[PDB]
């Protein structure tokens, strides 16, 4: 009997640690998503710059 | 005794779940790190990406000048 | 520091030279600094805690941005509209938000289209409760994900709609979702785990089912009785089967019992066990 | 009953068994994902870093152009016992792994932003050198 | 290559150009300068541990840079400084992130505002231990993660807010915020293995109600014997809130020995149980 | 607006300009700006669910990127067609993807190379059904994850090597490539776990050998009896060997029914099972 | 397209201009050409699998990146460098990575340098079997992380230290790490769990004390019954003290002897066990 409510609370304990990890997940959920899309949003102000600059080469080169 | 048998039952079965309850966690957990390791396939890919972009900009930039 | 005066400066600058203001160039030059003076409006609004005023602002900025040729930095406030008015006392959100998607579809940005699509229906129905207009975004949504190799997301979004689709009374159209999400499934070993709940579910889905698309369902399912996960599908369903066919409100009534002791019923299942648990004590008194 | 109450019991802790060291499985998968994914930020990183220091080369060149049942039984319960004192052992792994990248990737998001705003000011001083 | 002599060089660059100096230009292009000097002195000052040398350099080098007009990077490295003076030993440490915040605040930026306002009244509690000042700096900030829609991090900042707005007896104003996040989070089918700790928080704080708003609580809160996680707040609850309405401080003070056994009990809960136990005691031999 | 029209313009522009409309300078930009066409065209494509009219669209738009001299951009062009065509419903997957990999690889882009190599490999497989393709492109991508240290990944296509080398009657290579990675799991005691399987499996591979290969693997194996993870991995086969080194198809076929109850095997493991099982019986009659 | 001509033409312009040359302009970019095509040549001699020529022409253009004025994308080059050198079959490994830190070390770049010097010392031990100057690294190294206030990575470093320096020799040394992210793992209640671990080792560590230094740091730990998990730590620990006071080298070996069962021993407890089992016997017959 001593085995078996030895068992027990262990295996809670690693149900209470579940608990934190999920709560790092939605903290790589936050990261993630608004920075991909800001990163992302970046190639396109950054290429545009990279095609103006080709403008600045064509007149100043 | 049936008091220590049915208690252990009563018990196991409240051990046994209680992994259960867990083993959905790992359930869920698991298909979000498959999820967000999504993200992070575009991050990798814009990053490089990005400082391609940018390496151009800096280049002719400079020889914008020169 | 003044947003009302900002609002203004922004206004006196918003409009399209001519004579002595337009010089020799101009044009796009003048509206972005403008879209900066709302954008910094908003942002004072919002300091303020008039989150409607800082969603206008915004809505305003937007706008402008527009009429600039700039349609991507533009969405993204249609963006930051939605959020504002969102956590705002208007209701305005939605809008902005559709005003988002045209944008981000439109220029192509599907990947985007899709993240937010999926938060457009998340509001019309955690908000304006409208799963009508909810289940065809979560749909429209899942098809770019599915087609972004996106194969995770846009299973969530499946899932979504089947989930909503049978309280709306789409049995049928929910079960068909459920069996692609579940053939779907399979091809991922870190999936087969979870797939038992679609085809539970795809079996408890009935549309007046009155023979064996369930016992179908439920018969294609390989359980592995050594594989005791399966205890959470299968195994009930053939009892809630025979307690259907056999016209017995008790053994289908009293194995949701049991079974709610094994396996805890979440709101959804209640439900539906409940629509199910009166269409045979209808068929009990026919 | 007392046969009732073990045997069934029995069958109880081989789901249990089962349900954790298949869950394990997908542990080290998730770990051995945690790894790789850490890899591919720590070549994250050097972007944020390699964009920040050229565009400050840009802008200067820019501005410039500007200006015997009980006892398997029994047996199996100290199996459970060391598996499940053994998740934590990922748990808690799987938790600094997190911790460490939520962290990185917070100066990315910084740095990215600063790097955005900058990659703007550019394009708006390019147009303006033109002719 | 050495701390001083750039620390030297810097002061003799950070000055705004005049008379024979100036010559015909001048301005941002001396000051720029003089904060990269400065960043690469604190870079050697961290270097040989001198920490404060390193911490106030970059508080040089920050507000230079703000001379010059940049308040982004700027901010940035009063990170640098803050992080410098908090893994230091002079103080600072809570000056610099103030200095941080005003800027982050102002420029638009609240996504990282609260990411730093949470790092403030984190270190207001761990070392000012300022509470008082602390829960009014989580709380702001879990309202600007509310804005980003960051649920989770708006979540995490009002858990400490609650949290620690019960140890400063304000009990009642730390169940509303537990109901809050308690409520949003059901929506998440992903939190509703949490939600659970939210309400046996809620229905342990108590503003010495004298009527049911922990009976009630317990009540709102939906259980049922299949439950394996719920063993672990509720059927607790219920147990103490007999052993409360019979001042029997024998059957609360044996059961949280009980309930210490399969879900150990942190500072926290101790302190508050006790404070329960408290009110126990003092009205039975009274 | 149409891709219709598009499609059209995008011709009349990308052709070298010649007499007075050329001058000196050719057209670079001419032929970028055709490129931007057609991603334009493919974007609406996109947006119509055309797909396959997106996919052959990307395909123009990165070939005459080509024709430019831009080689990157280009490649992330390939990569747009792929995604579509599979996504699409035609073919042209395979090839996209072939077309990229050929440049990410010349250009020394061996990181997002090996990325894309097993998505390859997946459709090689799961599609085209060319595991004799398949798996060389599984194995030269691991190869290239080997290069990167990326450890993690270079194991993923590893197994996937192996596994369906054992199903192509490669079981010797099998066993190796299960040492290898089995090698390469022990240093990292965040594998030893998984490291198990990887030795039931080298173990059950069996290239016809009549020597102690898998009894020796087995040995190789460290184990404690009073170890929980390893019941699935050596127990089982030291009981496989005995009842393979007594010509007894009826032990065999009785343990792996046993076995089967404390862990249903999945398709590989019965695949070969089941070889072995008919190598007993072929040892017996003849 | 041949890795022997790109090397020629790479040499012949890598020359500082002067005189004639020079022409008008510098040649900051005539060193760049050349960092090109070396890194092109590095890169077919990877496809050719002669790695050990791979790395030379990466440091080749390395070095010559320097010459230019990148620090940082010439560090990154000296990592793929020792990449190189580490998967080819020369050594060289170890002096790319110390370079490449350097670099991020006089940069200001703390945080990746880190990164890499945890890697340098896992070289420095599981491949040269340097630990003497591994644990200098992983020292280093985790003061860099506890520098960047990331107690996550500072610990994973820390417990390597320790770890190593337990087996050395370094018991007393090993103790006080383990003290200190003892006490920094208390703070954070995400890390209470592992806390027990870290006590057991410390208690374990014996810097030949003949005192209660471990009965003393075992009764500094917060155990209590209720609590399960502590079994495996300061439990067994109680009884090895005993063994040790009683200089009985029989109910030590026994303790370990049962220990062994319900908590599988590792590698690093055997070999300390031993140690002990030695100070014992070493006792006994003095």
């Amino acid at each position: 009997n001593r085995r078996l409510q030895q068992t027990q609370a262990q295996v809670d304990e690693v149900v209470d640690i579940m608990r934190v990890n999920v709560d790092k997940v939605l903290e790589r959920d936050q990261k993630l998503s608004e920075l991909d899309d800001r990163a992302d949003a970046l190639q396109a102000g950054a290429s545009q710059f990279e095609t103006s600059a080709a403008k600045l080469k064509r007149k100043y080169w | 005794a049936l008091s220590e048998i049915e208690t252990r039952h009563s018990e196991i079965i409240k051990l046994e779940n209680s992994i259960r309850e867990l083993h959905d966690m790992f359930m869920d957990m698991a298909m979000l790190v498959e999820s967000q390791g999504e993200m992070i396939d575009r991050i990798e890919y814009n990053v490089e990406h990005a400082v391609d972009y940018v390496e151009r900009a800096v280049s002719d930039t400079k020889k914008a000048v020169k | 520091a003044e947003a009302m005066a900002l609002l203004a400066e922004a206004e006196r600058k918003v409009k399209n030279s001519q004579s002595f203001f337009s010089g020799l160039f101009g044009g796009s030059s003048k509206i972005e600094e403008a879209c900066e003076i709302y954008a910094r409006a908003a942002n004072m609004f919002k300091m303020a805690k008039n989150w409607s005023a800082a969603g206008n602002a915004f809505c305003q900025a937007a706008q402008l941005h527009l009429q600039l040729q700039s349609k991507h930095d533009a969405a993204t406030c249609f963006v930051d509209a939605g959020n504002a008015f969102k956590k705002a006392d208007p209701q305005e959100a939605i809008n902005c938000l559709m005003r988002a998607i045209e944008i981000y579809t439109d220029m192509g940005r599907f990947t985007i289209a899709a993240k937010h699509h999926i938060s457009i229906a998340e509001i019309y129905e955690t908000e304006l409760v409208d799963v009508e207009k909810a289940i065809a975004h979560y749909e429209q949504s899942a098809d770019y994900y599915k087609g972004e190799e996106s194969n995770s997301s846009a299973n969530k979004c499946l899932l979504k709609v089947a989930g909503y689709a049978a309280q709306l009374e789409q049995y049928q159209k929910a079960i068909d979702i459920y069996e692609q999400v579940g053939t779907s499934a399979m091809d991922s070993p870190l999936l087969k785990y979870s797939a038992k709940d679609y085809f539970f579910k795809a079996a408890l889905c009935h549309f007046c089912i009155d023979m064996l698309n369930a016992k179908l369902a439920v018969q294609k399912y390989e359980e592995l009785f050594p594989a005791f996960s399966d205890s959470r599908e299968c195994k009930l369903m053939k009892k809630l089967l025979e307690a259907h066919e056999e016209q017995n409100v008790d053994s289908y009534t009293e194995s949701v019992k049991e079974y709610d002791s094994i396996s805890r019923l979440d709101q959804w299942l209640t439900t539906m066990l409940l629509r199910i648990k009166k269409t045979i004590q209808g068929d009990e008194e026919d | 009953r007392a046969d009732q109450l073990a045997d069934e019991s029995l069958e109880s802790t081989r789901r249990m068994l089962q349900l954790v060291e298949e869950s394990k499985d997908a542990g080290i998968r998730t770990l051995v994902m945690l790894d790789e994914q850490g890899e591919q930020l720590d070549r994250v990183e050097e972007g944020m870093n390699h964009i920040n220091q050229d565009m400050k080369e840009a802008e200067k060149n820019l501005k410039d152009l500007g200006k015997a049942r009980e006892n398997e039984m029994d047996e199996n319960l100290e199996q459970v016992s060391g598996i499940i004192g053994n998740l934590r052992h990922m748990a808690l792994d799987m938790g600094n792994e997190i911790d460490t990248q939520n962290r990185q990737i917070d100066r990315i998001m910084e740095k990215a932003d600063s790097n955005k705003t900058r990659i703007d000011e550019a394009n708006q001083r390019a147009t303006k050198m033109l002719g």
